[PDB]
């Protein structure tokens, strides 16, 4: 009936500050398919994002890969900002490069 | 898509047919065979998934080679019902079918004890300008169309006398003409030995 | 049983929006192979890897005509859903579709699916044996009639055990340096004190094909299960796949926790420390 | 490739 | 399961004219097609389900609609200049197709050629019955157009079917013509003592489906109008 996302903020790469990388947001298990999903810099929301084909586990909820192509260092702060009917605001999960 | 199927075949009865299709399409998985008596709707007899080698129903059997992209119908031990026209079909799916353009079949029956003659029927109400009747002969004879353009000859039917489980074949002539006589009405064609008799 | 085939449908209705927008979806074990989406400029299923990208022009037109008309069913279906449950035509619905084939290391079936669902939870299936229906509900009970009446098993077998099968095999032999070759883990181990007294160990496995693996923490040989904290296996991006396990351990004591990873592109079971 | 069906699964 | 009717149709040169199929069956879609001598069905217009319709392959001058289930109205405007055809049609609940029964259209350049049949029956010759025991009628249907026919046979006021052969084809009294007259033969075959017990009547009937009341006639002879024709005979005792 209703299922709230799941969120995980990573790196395509082990993440080396000066390389380039892939910074992803997968959001999973929920329903219905209405989801809104932003990446953000510095609390900022950046523009070139792309995401993958809306898809579903055999529970019927659904999945998607949200990514962009970004370059880490040290003192940049990275997050994912994700919104949802079963949700009360958005949810903002930071990128944490141990994780 | 594009479906063949000969527009052919003649069998005797009790013979066993075979009625044949090739189509081109590879995303044909829906074949199909339907009958149509003319001036009648078709009637579905078979379907296949392309999936399927072969599939039998009472007397009817369909063989596909996907391969070849060859679809068959065989008909069992063919009676004189089974004369009409054939139609295989295909379809990629929603019903979206590409009919062929049919296969008349022809059932000839075999006439037991073939006795060929000309008759002269009356007129029960009017005077003259009647008809003959070419009767009894067997199931090779041709009857021919009329060569003089006022002379009417009809094809041959096949009449069924079940009640009797008899059979038999007839020509029907007719003409206004006067120096018209039914003695040589048939004349005009080829086959039997000869003609008339009416006492 | 190495092997599979799936598609996937989406079909959600927007009252008020335009039409309902329908996606489809389809997937060679754990890759994603092919893509269609009714709300495109010009809707056509079009590739997701490589090795489908050597199929011609009428593939691709079929698979096209195939989706627009799946669009309409499932358009249609949405409205009698509606009116089977009597919900508001104001109300978003969805429907989604699964099916496909497994088949085993000969190349032979193995099983077929064909699962519906409404709003998320199952609606009706197509039974193990091809040939018959399980309805979730009593709405379902009546599609379970009229697909029991108008034959429409016949036709899902055809295809799941023929046509699915063959490209799959197709598929696969096409394919073969990527689907056929999988691809072992990247593994590392990496500390995070978390005070004076404990540090988390962090096990890796990153770059992995297919998404299936193990990954075990031991201590003295011994499982770690209640203490290990395992993420979801998550997408790469690249078409491969990663997963870590964590466990809390007391500093100094790190050489006694092993790390196990079991995965098929593996020659044998890793085992590993800090 | 994907299931093309002779018959919608109509509900 | 799907009627079509009336099975046969005339109408002059531009003339708008919408053929009727109904069905019993509860199918969801139903179709349109045509057939002509040396091509097979082509498509004209299906519809899915009540309210949609879509253009077939030959649509050019076709109209349909669909408001109940039920129910498939063709619409023939001056469409090609060939609206003469076998129309069929269809619908579909599980693998293929349930056809109508057809409906010809015959569409001509004007109605100064509509004629009905005329009947006679032709009683069996006295050598036959001698020389088989069997016992031939003989029934002509001539000078009739457009061939729009049922020949029937009627045996002490019932229909029969057994012993009866009827022409698949009539014969064009001018085969050159295009808008030819036409005759048609039939026959019933009796045993020899049937046909000599004079208490058994025999009767053939032509329907002919020709012209209605709306259509306009300005020739002296009588309008050539839907109507049955028929010609009966007694049996002869010897």
């Amino acid at each position: 009936i209703q299922r709230t996302p799941k969120i995980q903020v990573y790196s395509r790469h082990p993440a080396e500050n000066g390389k380039s990388n892939f910074l992803n947001c997968y959001v999973s298990g929920f329903h219905p398919s209405d989801i809104e999903v932003d990446l953000l810099k510095n609390g900022e929301r950046i523009e070139k994002v792309e995401h993958s084909d809306l898809s579903f586990s055999k529970d019927w909820s659904f999945y998607l890969l949200y990514y962009t192509e970004f370059t880490p260092t040290e003192k940049d702060e990275y997050a994912c900002r994700v919104n949802h009917v079963t949700l009360s605001q958005p949810k903002i999960v930071k990128w944490d490069r141990d994780m | 898509e594009d479906v063949e199927q000969s527009l052919f075949l003649s069998v005797r009865e009790g013979d066993s047919s075979v009625i044949n299709c090739t189509y081109t399409d590879s995303s044909s998985t829906y074949l199909y065979w339907y009958k149509q008596e003319p001036g009648a709707g078709l009637q579905l007899l078979t379907y296949i998934f392309s999936n399927m080698d072969m599939k039998q129903d009472q007397r009817l059997t369909v063989l596909l080679n996907k391969k070849d992209k060859h679809l068959s119908l065989r008909i069992a031990d063919t009676q004189t019902g089974d004369s009409a026209i054939y139609f295989c079909a295909v379809s990629g799916g929603y019903q979206k079918v590409t009919f062929g353009i049919g296969t008349k079949l022809q059932v000839i029956p075999n006439i037991q004890n073939p006795d060929p003659a000309v008759y002269q029927l009356r007129d029960s109400k009017s005077s003259d300008k009647s008809v003959c009747l070419f009767t009894d002969f067997d199931s090779q004879t041709n009857v021919s169309q009329s060569k003089d353009s006022d002379v009417y000859i009809t094809d041959k039917c096949v009449l069924d006398m079940r009640s009797m489980d008899f059979k038999s074949n007839s020509a029907v002539a007719w003409s206004n003409k006067s120096d018209f006589a039914c003695a040589n009405a048939f004349n005009n064609s080829i086959i039997p030995e000869d003609t008339f008799f009416p006492s | 049983g190495s092997h599979s085939m799936r598609y996937f449908y989406t079909a959600m209705s927007r009252p008020g929006r335009g039409e309902p927008r329908f996606i489809a979806v389809g997937y060679v074990d754990d890759t994603q192979f092919v893509r269609f989406d009714s709300d495109a400029a010009s809707p056509r299923m079009a590739p997701r890897a490589p090795w489908i990208e050597q199929e011609g022009p009428e593939y691709w037109d079929g698979e096209t005509r195939n989706m627009k008309a799946s669009a309409q069913t499932y358009r249609e279906n949405l409205r009698i859903a509606l009116r089977y449950y009597n919900q508001s035509e104001a109300g978003s619905h969805i429907i989604q579709v699964m099916y496909g084939c497994d088949v085993g290391p000969d190349g032979r079936l193995l099983r077929g699916h064909d699962q519906y669902a409404y709003d998320g939870k199952d609606y009706i299936a197509l039974n193990e044996d091809l040939s018959s229906w399980t309805a979730a509900d009593t709405a379902a009970q009546i599609i379970q009639r009229k697909w029991e009446a108008a034959r429409v098993a016949e036709q899902l077998r055809a295809y799941l055990e023929g046509l699915c099968v063959e490209w799959l095999r197709r598929y696969l032999e096409n394919g073969k340096e990527t689907l056929q070759r999988a691809d072992p883990p990247k593994t590392h181990v990496t500390h995070h004190p978390i005070s004076d007294h404990e540090a988390t160990l962090r096990c890796w496995a990153l770059g992995f094909y297919p998404a299936e693996i193990t990954l075990t923490w031991q201590r003295d040989g011994e499982d770690q299960t209640q203490d290990t904290e395992l993420v979801e296996t998550r997408p790469a991006g690249d078409r491969t796949f990663q997963k870590w396990a964590a466990v809390v351990v007391p500093s100094g004591e790190e050489q006694r926790y092993t790390c196990h990873v079991q995965h098929e592109g593996l020659p044998k079971p890793l085992t590993l420390r800090w | 490739k994907a299931f093309s069906p002779e018959v919608i699964p109509m509900f | 399961g799907i009627t079509q009717s009336p099975k046969y149709l005339f109408r002059k040169e531009g003339q708008n004219v919408t053929l009727s199929c109904e069905q019993n069956l509860n199918h969801d879609a139903m179709y349109w097609y045509r057939q002509d001598p040396g091509q097979g069905l082509r498509l004209i217009y299906y519809s899915q389900i009540v309210n949609d319709f879509q253009k077939g392959d030959i649509a050019e001058g076709y109209s349909v609609s669909r408001e109940k289930k039920e129910s498939f109205p063709l619409t023939v405007t001056s469409a090609q200049k060939n609206p003469t055809a076998f129309y069929l049609c269809a619908s579909t609940g599980s693998y293929g197709y349930t056809f109508g029964s057809g409906t010809r259209l015959t569409v001509t350049e004007d109605l100064k050629n509509v004629f009905p049949p005329e009947v006679a029956v032709f009683e069996p010759s006295e050598a036959e019955i001698s020389h088989t025991q069997k016992a031939t009628l003989v029934c002509l249907a001539t000078g009739f157009y457009p061939d729009h026919v049922e020949l029937s046979w009627w045996v002490n006021g019932k229909e029969v079917h057994s012993g009866v052969c009827t022409d698949p084809q009539p014969l064009k009294e001018q085969p050159a013509l295009n808008d030819s007259r036409y005759s048609l033969s039939s026959r019933l075959r009796v045993s020899a003592t049937f046909w000599q017990n004079p208490r058994n009547h025999f009767r053939c009937q032509v329907q002919f489906t020709g012209s209605r009341r709306m259509t306009s006639g300005p020739r002296i002879g009588p309008k050539p109008v839907t109507q049955i024709v028929s010609a009966e005979a007694w049996g002869r005792a010897d």
